[PDB]
């Protein structure tokens, strides 16, 4: 339908999943687009746009790798659907749909039949919203310089070495 | 053999015979692709070793010896490279940006890409990604944000692959360096034409360089991202 706003985002770390509440109030984002986008780059003042959720570790490399593969295929893995089920709110009589901002619009109707209620948004508030998450990083979950890097290496030795066939 | 600091960090002049453009090798005693190493001494004395980095051989050591202001390519740097087939360039820029530094290196092929997950293995500052890069969103999982964006592609579409890896990776501020080979894409009409498509992405051109004498028709374009839009 009409332009809703965001209320929640998904972010795919290379350790997990993360669900964060956006907070940004959206009256004619618009017109505020480059206000918005400045101050996603300062880690105090996005700190006011977004906060988590919950982050939902992988169990180990195996699912981590798992869920690259889905997440590359636009699949919704059990790891996702549960975050999701858990931690989204459940629509009811009084709020009948949610919104989510994920960055990659095939996932969208991978989410949606998994549960119906949610309307996925990929547009240019959300993009901006997600490079924060994956701009400030580590500073945005309780448990450092390297973590999510070190994951990162071998997740994707891991992703390609399956493609290559090693 | 007196090693020199180039004017870009991490990049070195080696002063002997002849004058080399080096990289201080972060595998000591490995060669990647058959360039030679350089040790040079400075209780026994300490030996550091370098590589020759040959201009001719890769697109990026072509623009730094034309001159390139602004590389965005420094020790302490996050890289995104797209092209990076065997790993010949992407182990120099691993060098440069040392361990500090992250250089996510994308390449579609399976055959260079076998040889890059290899190479990568010697060195941890080097993320193998083997995708498409046509579509960041399959690999969104394995990159953080980027201070630089390096592309030797070669495809007619580039600009589009550059723009979409861009606008998912490359912080805000951060540097495009895009080789442009026209005859895989009139050369200075074609160039005109890609730097127009880097601009309506948001990227704003600061130095065009030819490649010449190490290639023909080829020309590096340096941008800075402006994720608000050109001001």
């Amino acid at each position: 339908g009409a332009m809703a706003p965001i209320e929640y985002l998904l972010f795919e770390e290379p350790t997990g999943y993360a669900v964060f509440k956006v907070k940004l109030q959206q009256d004619d984002i618009g017109s505020r687009l480059k206000e918005v986008q400045e101050q996603i780059n300062d880690f105090g003042a996005f700190t006011k746009l977004i906060e988590l959720v919950s982050f939902a570790p992988f169990k180990g490399a195996a699912e981590a790798l798992e869920n690259a593969n889905d997440i590359s295929e636009g699949l919704v893995s059990e790891s996702l659907k549960a975050i999701l089920d858990l931690n989204l709110p459940k629509a009811s009589s009084k709020k009948k749909n949610i919104t989510l901002a994920i960055s990659d619009k095939n996932l969208g109707p991978s989410i949606k039949e998994e549960f119906p209620y949610v309307d996925c948004i990929s547009n240019e508030l959300a993009q901006d919203l997600i490079r924060g998450v994956r701009l400030h990083g580590e500073k945005l979950f309780k448990g450092q310089s390297g973590d999510l890097e070190r994951a990162q290496l071998g997740l994707g030795h891991a992703y390609s070495r399956a493609k290559v066939k090693f | 053999v007196v090693i020199e600091p180039h004017r870009h960090a991490g990049v070195y002049i080696a002063r002997g015979k002849e004058d080399l453009l080096v990289t201080k090798n972060m595998a000591p005693g490995e060669s990647v692709y058959g360039e030679k190493r350089i040790s040079v001494e400075e209780v026994p004395p300490t030996k550091v070793e370098y590589r020759v980095w040959n201009p001719f051989r890769s697109k990026l050591a072509a623009g730094i010896m034309g001159g390139l202001d602004e590389l965005f390519i420094a020790p302490g740097k996050k890289v995104l490279y797209l092209g990076a087939a065997s790993g010949t360039s992407v182990s120099h820029v691993s060098d440069v940006v040392g361990p500090e530094g992250v250089v996510y290196a994308v390449e579609f092929s399976h055959r260079p890409g076998r040889e890059l997950i290899s190479m990568a293995k010697k060195r941890p500052n080097i993320i193998p990604i083997i995708e498409d890069a046509r579509h960041p969103q399959k690999y969104r999982m394995l990159i953080g944000m980027v201070d630089c964006v390096f592309a030797d592609v070669a495809q007619p579409d580039q600009a589009r692959i550059i723009a979409l890896n861009s606008h998912m990776f490359l912080k805000d501020q951060g540097g495009v360096v895009i080789s442009i080979k026209a005859n895989c894409i009139d050369a200075e009409t074609v160039f005109a034409r890609e730097v127009q498509k880097l601009r309506e992405e948001r990227i704003k051109p600061l130095e065009q360089l030819t490649l010449e004498p190490y290639e023909r028709d080829h020309c590096i374009v340096v941008g800075r991202y402006m994720r608000s839009g050109l001001k």
